[PDB]
RNA sequence: GCUUGUGCUGUCUUCGUCCA
């Protein structure tokens, strides 16, 4: 049914191993004359949800 | 009873005869050699800086797969055996590569000989990447230009190629019986004539072509048993046969020993 | 498009991230194993498990 | 306290979440941060 | 991008012939008499050799970025 | 995600016996044997050493599911001999092989140098 | 009124693959809850096998209600309906 | 004396996968 089988130790050397990339993307966006965001390490004190 | 003939003889291959034994025999030879020999190979590689054009896992893939001296493996302990804390000098061996290029122009070649052995067992001979000659310069490993740097640390432990390929003391074997067909265990696919479209075996002049006048043997069993070990380096071909013979014996001593102890 | 596109099978737990199939039934569903998916629905009661066991096996 | 590096002419500097992006010496607007100090380990297979 | 250190078939080491490989080019050999040479009898390792694309070349003419 | 860990083909649990053995009624003087962490290269190397002996009536092996490192064995034996007794001249008979085939080797390559 | 008399009853005699489903899965949720069961269970642990075991000795204490097409119906026992 | 935090948009458009 159109299946096939692989060698594993093909697979071992390296037969058909593929890298991978993502990115991400994010940015500070303006809200208001003195409403900005910030990019920083939250704290669950100061920062909320 | 079972006899052996050697035609072939060199360090990294043999090419022998086996006679007066199983096909059974042979075949789990062939696949104890193939997949259960131990050996030592590259296993954890700490990256203390790599500025090169290659991720850090090619090149971990590409240094799992270098060969290492095997000779005295026997003697080493498996990870998992070892009582020690983190890794010992019973059940492991460091190498060490660091590869810069000086200079603002051209390329540098990291090879395998660029890896020093920094710790391991006790007078034995284990650890050290293969290498034919002593002016061979080793696998390529990497390239760099100018202010790129590969600063590593690998270490080495013993492993059979069931875990891995690259713990595999073999490249490939050869084997083969009966070149003329006398057993009849393959029917030939032809066209007009089976004789003259298939080209004759390598062995088929070690065996008596049959007679035209010779009636089919149904008492007749495979006999004779023709193969080439081929060894990446890491063992000699001896060893490697050697070593597979006792793997399969241990490995019947196991059985025995839970038969009995099974009472 | 029929009934025979939903059956109850019986669970074995293995390793790796396919469904397996015994390959007769892939006449029914009408797949095969070129990329096709297939989806599963678990039963949450004792009444719909017998359901499934005695009339869609 | 955090190190960068210049997306032009690969200088390396530091930030104080206070100076404007930019490279010191060539004012290249394009940075990239520099790699962690933990230890990284890759299995060989 | 870099010559493999073994054959996908077999397991056979040919990471250690490509300069060899390229240096038997140079002086005029045949591909299939390079080959040859290098003592690579199955096709299998012949296809290695023989099919391999060499992008790390291309890889390093871009300046780095660490210096 | 969900690949198994390549050491499960040959590491034995604490807790999973090497060898298991079960009688099997339907016929006289029969067991079940289950190996574990075993596969083809031991299987067939005592299926076919039992096949020769004139008290061994029945002897075959299976390997259920290839994602599995284990078979079962099916023996079964003439009414003086036992299939245990057989399985361990079984063993003993193919090391004794394998010891003059590496007698034999050895010699042979100490020649041929 | 809706009822009819157990005389004149002239549906099937024999339990439907719908009633059988539908009664098997009833009785194995009860047993799951905690119900006495009218049968003697020799390792059984399984609600559905205790209910199959149940049905096969014609001992599940349930009542089918056959609702025909005009609003009447008919009471048929369990034990009186044939089983195969 | 010091204690671990408890969730997610909408609407279109395009490109794809397996059948048909
Ligand atoms: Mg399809
Ligand atoms: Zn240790
Ligand atoms: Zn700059
Ligand atoms: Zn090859």
């Amino acid at each position: 049914e159109d299946s096939m089988i692989m060698n594993q130790s093909s697979i071992d050397r390296g037969l058909f191993r593929s890298l991978f990339f993502r990115s991400y993307m994010d940015q500070e966006k303006r809200f208001g004359i003195s409403i900005v965001e910030e990019f920083e390490k939250p704290t669950r004190a100061t920062t909320l949800r | 009873e079972p006899k052996v003939n050697i035609i072939n003889a060199q360090d990294d291959e043999v090419e022998l005869m086996l006679s007066d034994v199983n096909l059974s025999l042979a075949n789990s030879l062939r696949r104890t050699m193939l997949a259960e020999v131990p050996t030592l190979a590259i296993d954890l590689v700490e990256i203390k800086m790599n500025t090169s054009v290659l991720a850090d896992e090619f090149i971990s893939h590409r240094l799992g797969l270098i060969p290492l001296v095997s000779e005295d493996v026997e003697e080493m302990k498996y990870s998992r055996d070892c009582t020690c804390e983190d890794y010992c000098d019973e059940c492991s061996v460091v190498l060490e590569l660091s590869a810069r290029h000086e200079g603002e122009e051209g390329t540098t070649d990291v090879y395998s000989s660029s890896l020093i052995k920094v710790s391991g067992p006790g007078n034995l001979n284990v650890g050290e990447p293969v290498r034919r000659d002593d002016y061979d310069q080793g696998i390529l490993l990497c390239k760099l230009r100018n202010h790129q740097e590969l600063n590593i640390r690998c270490i080495a432990k013993k492993g059979i190629a069931k875990e891995h390929a690259k713990w595999s003391p073999c490249s490939a074997i050869a084997f083969e019986y009966d070149p003329h067909n006398k057993l009849k265990h393959t029917d030939f696919w032809f066209e007009v004539d089976a004789k003259k479209e298939w080209p004759d075996s390598k062995y088929a002049t070690w065996e008596e072509p049959p007679k035209p006048g010779e009636v089919f043997d149904y008492k007749a069993k495979p006999n004779r048993f023709y193969m080439t070990v081929e060894t990446t380096g890491s063992l000699k071909a001896n060893q490697v046969f050697s070593r597979g013979i006792k793997t399969l014996q241990e490995k019947l001593a196991n059985v025995l020993f839970e038969l009995e102890n099974s009472r | 498009l029929h009934k025979m596109s939903m059956m109850a099978h019986r669970v074995k737990v293995m390793p790796y991230s396919t469904f397996r199939l015994n390959l007769s039934v892939t006449s029914p569903y009408n797949a095969d194993f070129d990329g096709d998916e297939m989806n599963l629905h678990v039963p949450q009661s004792e009444e719909t498990r017998a359901e499934l066991s005695q009339l869609c096996a | 306290g955090v190190k960068y590096t210049c997306g032009a002419c690969a200088h390396n500097f530091s930030l104080n979440k206070s100076d404007p992006v930019r490279c010191k010496e060539c004012g290249h607007r394009v940075i990239y941060k520099a790699r962690t100090k933990r230890m990284i380990q890759f299995d060989a297979r | 991008m870099i010559i493999p250190v073994r054959c996908f078939s077999c397991g056979k080491v040919v990471g250690d012939k490509w300069d060899a490989y390229l240096r038997l080019l140079e002086e005029g050999k045949q591909e299939g008499d390079a080959l040859d040479e290098l003592k690579l009898k199955r096709y299998c390792c012949r296809r290695m050799v023989l099919t391999h694309v060499d992008l790390i070349e291309k890889f390093l003419r871009y300046n780095p970025l660490e210096k | 995600m969900n690949a198994p860990d390549r050491f499960e083909l040959f590491i034995l649990p604490d807790d999973v016996p090497k060898l298991k053995i079960t009688p099997d009624s339907r016929v006289p003087n029969c067991i079940i044997i289950k190996f574990e962490r075993e596969d083809h290269t031991l299987a067939n190397l005592l299926r076919e050493e039992l096949a020769l002996y004139p008290d061994v009536t029945f002897v075959a092996y299976k390997v259920e599911h290839p994602l599995f490192a284990n078979f079962v064995m099916r023996l079964q034996t003439e009414e003086g001999t036992r299939p245990k007794q057989a399985l361990e001249r079984a063993c003993a008979s193919i090391i004794n092989k394998l010891k003059t085939l590496d007698h034999k080797f050895n010699e042979e390559w100490n020649i041929k140098n | 009124e809706l009822a009819i008399l157990k005389e004149e009853r002239t549906t099937t005699p024999y339990l439907t693959k719908y009633e059988r489903a539908r009664i098997l899965g009833t009785r194995a949720l009860q047993i799951s809850m905690n119900a006495p069961v009218l049968v003697d269970i020799e390792g059984e642990t399984d609600p559905l096998q205790i209910a199959m075991k149940e049905l096969s000795q014609r001992k599940i204490p349930l009542v089918i209600r056959r609702y025909l097409p005009d609003g009447s119906y008919e009471d048929w026992g369990c034990d009186e309906l044939i089983v195969d």
